[PDB]
RNA sequence: AGAUGGUAACAUAUAUAUAAAUGAACUCCUUUACAUAGGCUUUACACUCGGGGUGCGUUUUCUUUGCACUUUACCUUUAUAACAAACCUUGGAAUCAAUUUACUUGGAGAAGAGGUUCGUUGAACUCAAUUCAAAAAUUUGUUUUGUAGCAAUAGUAAUUCGUAAUUAUCCGAAGUGGUAAGGACUAUCCUUGAAAAAAGGAGGGAACGGCUUUGUGCUUUGCUACUCUUAAUACUUGUAUGAGCGUACCAACAACCGCAUCAGGUCUCCAAGGUUAACAGCCUCUGGUUAAAUAGAAAAAAGUAGGUAAGGGAAGUCGGCAAAAUAGAUCCGUAACUUCGGGAAAAGGAUUGGCUCUGAGGACAUUAAUGUUAACUCAGAACUGAAACGGACAAGGGGA
RNA sequence: GAGAACUUUGAAGACUGAAGUGGAGAAGGGUUUCUUGUCAACUGUGAUUGAACAAGAGUUAGCCGCUCCUAAGGGAUAGCU
RNA sequence: UCUGAUGGAGGAUCGAGUUGAUACUGACGUGCAAAUCGUUCAUUUCAAUCACGUUUAGGGGCGAAAGACUAAUCGAAAAG
């Protein structure tokens, strides 16, 4: 909830960034995006 | 907050030296009244004196380092 | 999308969404007020308006 | 007026439980209700606080009794006993 | 006690003819449930500008904002005017915006 | 070397700030710390009513009108006032008294008279101050202030002027009892309704001023500002004030779990007006939406959620299933049987609107009469209407 | 705006009707919040909308909690198995 | 021995909500839904209801007892 444990929002964070797609000129030298709603992280 | 009645008492306050601002507030009543305050470094002391000259007076008799807030 | 704006509108105010009135002329002025401030100038000038509360008499 | 004719106490009761069991309730009920003489004061003021404690409104002294009197007659008789030795 | 009416701006635009509106209040003056009545309890006179009431039963200024608004319904002059409050004894006609 | 008052209950340090009322070991308590139900009271918010003040709304007609705003936080042991208790002093009670809605209490000391305290409450009270005039070693009389300080400089409703500033408003009466809290109580129990951290009080009486000199922390000798206590300051010692973590948003209506933006499920608090017993239902204000995996046009059958049907009235059907009827309240009336408590709202009747009146029920405060004035509830009588009235909503079918 | 029944604004008419699709919170969720963009797919119709996609940005405490205490209980120390 | 008050007792009565699930064997039954919706109904001061925490684990537990339930799984779970 809006009381989170360090360690969780950490992690929470981590996601986030995960999350972000491909900096679009590495492509020029992602199947693990994730949804908020429709798939959990099961934490 | 404070509210102050002996003169002398006040005027006691306004000389130790953790009183560093003053206050002087004008209020239309329902002629002018006028409200002492003296903001010491624990307490917000406050004198209201019906009478204009008599409250000018002590005004006047104010410690002229005190840096004094005419609010209206 | 005056969205945005109304709600803005009805912090400013204390009143409800329901209750801004935005001139439906001029809102293109409106739309480019994207802050408080301008919300708050917008309502002084009378682009912005607190509706009239709908009436409950109790005369009956 | 009397409400009840040999009810009493258990009319909290109504119809339902045996009536048997009820006139038994009745009687035990009188007993823990009754405001018992205090052997201390003298004022009739000892009441019934929880199973075997009963205390006065006048001293607040709690005297240990039986559940529903105040002495149980087996009690007392310990007690004459005692006294006679 | 003295109310006033400050009937000036649209008296001098013509459209306000203080003689009718003083014979309008006449009229209208409630005095315990009654309108015949504005015997020794209420006095109305007029200046050129002013209409003056003078009571002495419990009246309020409300009431005459009441009535010039009536007035102003009466002789179709509502978009163009307002009842304001100047001072508190004293109330004035203003041109709406 | 360790204050005082007060008969007592107990009180007292008001210094910028009630800081300070010696106290060790070792104990003993108390706070923390407690169920449920019932009413009663007090406060608070909420709602409302009447008036004044502002702005807006209605105005063919009518309406001193309808609506809006009129605000006030913690904190100051807040100061006091008021009240339920508990206690103290006096007093001595049968012709029993005081007393609550209820009973409770009283020679183990009641009533009454004066007090003390805790608790509600948080400017009530003349509360404080001021204006001066009289009486003792400070008290009485009058006035002006203050939304008691916080506090108006902040809000809110206005009105302007300008391209942010000024001004004017902010307050006199009361009722309803919906919430919430407290209080004193009362009742229920083969149910008697947590603990500790932490804090406080008490008993107890260990220890005992400082400095200098001499002898081996202890003893002797001489001198008088000393022991406390807050606050401030200066100086060394590690740098002598506030560690870390959480804080968006959703809380289901698409943010959660139901494989999904799924009519499901999912804990808690706040809770307006009307009608009313009601936080029911129906409608409205504040706030919120006008959206929901679709629109439009036609308006057959059939379906589904409903309505309504003449005369009959369960003849339908396994069976009155479903539906209808019944229903709220007041007044009447109430059997068999019974464990005497019930049955029972038994059964069965009657009444109900609107309007206009009449009677019944208080609080004060003047001197038995005269006043100011408050709810809402009863009871009765006219008149009235297409014989209607718990007109919608809501709401037992009953019996053998 | 290329394009609008379902984006926005105004005007109606309506509903939710303080046991509310209103405010706050808890669990659970985890950036869904916000601004600027914005439409390949998704948003079971459309869609310029969006809880979608993209870029950023946003959560500040001595006093609100956790942090301390103990409760039902739990994990262990000594043993003993 | 009666009568009028008061009093507010009760696993009393009706009843919103809540917890349930009686009937329609209504709707739905390639649903909104792997049990929902509607109307009706039972429950509401106690053997009440709910939350969170916690205890008890598989031939075991838990059971006002239906072989019920023990994560859509039960006359012996699930996983390997
Ligand atoms: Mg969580
Ligand atoms: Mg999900
Ligand atoms: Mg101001
Ligand atoms: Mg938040
Ligand atoms: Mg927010
Ligand atoms: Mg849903
Ligand atoms: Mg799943
Ligand atoms: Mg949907
Ligand atoms: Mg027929
Ligand atoms: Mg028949
Ligand atoms: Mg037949
Ligand atoms: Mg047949
Ligand atoms: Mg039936
Ligand atoms: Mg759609
Ligand atoms: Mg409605
Ligand atoms: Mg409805
Ligand atoms: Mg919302
Ligand atoms: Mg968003
Ligand atoms: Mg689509
Ligand atoms: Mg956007
Ligand atoms: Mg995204
Ligand atoms: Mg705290
Ligand atoms: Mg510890
Ligand atoms: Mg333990
Ligand atoms: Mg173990
Ligand atoms: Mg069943
Ligand atoms: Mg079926
Ligand atoms: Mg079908
Ligand atoms: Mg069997
Ligand atoms: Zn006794």
């Amino acid at each position: 909830g809006s009381i989170k444990r360090f360690r969780l929002k950490q992690r929470l964070g981590k996601c986030r960034r995960q999350n972000r797609p491909v900096p679009h000129w590495y492509r020029l030298k992602n199947t693990k995006r994730r949804h908020w709603r429709r798939t959990k992280l099961g934490l | 907050p404070k509210q102050i009645t002996d003169i002398r008492k006040f005027l006691k306050i306004s000389r130790k030296p953790d009183t560093t601002a003053v206050i002087i507030m004008k209020k239309k009543s329902k002629t002018v009244i006028t409200k002492l305050k003296l903001r010491t470094k624990k307490y917000l002391y406050t004198m209201v004196f019906a009478d204009r000259k008599k409250a000018e007076r002590i005004e006047n008799s104010l410690l002229p380092s005190l840096k004094r807030i005419y609010y209206p | 999308s005056l969205t945005l704006q109304k709600r803005l509108a009805a912090s400013v105010l204390k009143c409800g969404k329901n209750k801004i009135w935005m001139d439906p002329n001029e809102i293109s002025e409106i739309s480019l007020a994207n802050s408080r401030f301008s919300i708050r100038k917008l309502y002084k000038e009378g682009l912005i308006l607190k509706k009239p509360q709908k009436v409950h008499s109790r005369a009956r | 007026s009397r409400r009840t004719k040999k009810v009493g106490l258990t009319g909290k009761y109504g119809t339902r439980y045996g009536s048997s069991l009820r006139k038994q309730i009745k009687k035990i009920e009188l007993m823990q209700h009754a405001k018992y003489l205090c052997t201390f004061c003298g004022k009739t003021a000892t009441k019934r606080t929880c199973v075997g404690i009963w205390k006065c409104k006048k001293c607040k002294r709690k005297v240990c009794g039986g559940a529903w009197s105040l002495t149980t007659p087996a009690a007392v008789a310990a007690k004459s006993t005692i006294i006679r030795l | 006690i003295k109310y006033v009416l400050d009937c000036t701006k649209p008296v001098k635009d013509t459209i306000l003819d203080i003689s009718g509106l003083e014979q309008f209040f006449k009229d209208k003056i409630k005095v315990d449930k009654k309108t015949n009545n504005l015997k020794n309890k209420v006095v109305v006179t007029s200046d050129e500008y002013k209409i003056y009431i003078t009571v002495h039963i419990p009246f309020s200024k409300r009431y005459i904002k009441y009535l010039a608004k009536k007035y102003i319904k009466m002789h179709q002059i509502r978009d163009f005017l307002r009842v304001i409050a100047k001072g508190k004894l004293a109330y004035e006609f203003k041109y709406f915006q």
